[PDB]
């Protein structure tokens, strides 16, 4: 209880809300899924001025996405969609759309605001852990283990990126993760030391 | 670096 005020207080110097109306409640309970992030990793963000940025709107509206509108992203050939359509976006920066968290909002992620910041966690306080010798071994063997296996099993930061949502969004989620990547819970585990 | 959510 007192972990989770802490992370919330960090998230709060990390978490920009959108000029302008949104949802309120919404997008206080995504910050509060992020509250379950390990601090350590909450700490790290707020120390390398990494912003959480939630969006009313498109992602491309915003000035320092536009160069990415009707850019196809990696792992999206096929869908149709470009960025112009995608809800999320993770790596050197963090921005989310209000209300799109749950699988099927546009994506397939076990939820949203995690997948994404998960990117972040990885490129930015990590330093790209997930293209690691160790973890491309555990890639190699897991990474077919959770769905969209054309994607989760073909990039290792989306399949870190996952496991790292399915690790901290709740208690059942944590435990799929380790009965389908033994290997993948360990390394996260561990890295939460 | 951008990166998306699973499609
Ligand atoms: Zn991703």
């Amino acid at each position: 209880s007192t972990t989770i005020q802490q992370n919330k207080d960090t998230l709060s110097q990390i978490v920009v809300f959108p000029t302008g109306n949104y949802d309120k409640n919404e997008a206080n309970a995504m910050v509060n899924r992020l509250a379950n992030i390990d601090g350590k990793y909450l700490n790290a963000l707020k120390q390398n001025n990494l912003k959480i940025k939630l969006l009313s709107g498109k992602l491309t509206d915003e000035k320092e996405y536009a160069y990415l509108k009707g850019v196809v992203p990696k792992g999206f050939e096929g869908t149709g969609k470009t960025w112009d359509d995608v809800p999320g976006l993770g790596g050197s920066t963090v921005a989310l759309r209000i209300g799109f968290s749950n699988k099927g909002k546009g994506h397939d992620a076990i939820n949203l605001e995690l997948h994404a910041t998960a990117h972040a966690i990885d490129h930015i306080v990590l330093n790209d852990i997930s293209k690691s010798a160790q973890f491309k071994q555990i890639f190699a063997k897991e990474g077919r283990s959770l769905g969209n296996v054309n994607f989760l099993g073909v990039y290792p930061e989306e399949f870190f990126a996952e496991s790292f949502a399915y690790y901290y969004l709740n208690q059942d989620t944590n435990s799929k993760l380790k009965s389908a990547c033994p290997q993948t819970y360990s390394f996260l585990q561990n890295l939460a030391k | 670096e951008v990166n998306p959510p699973v499609p």
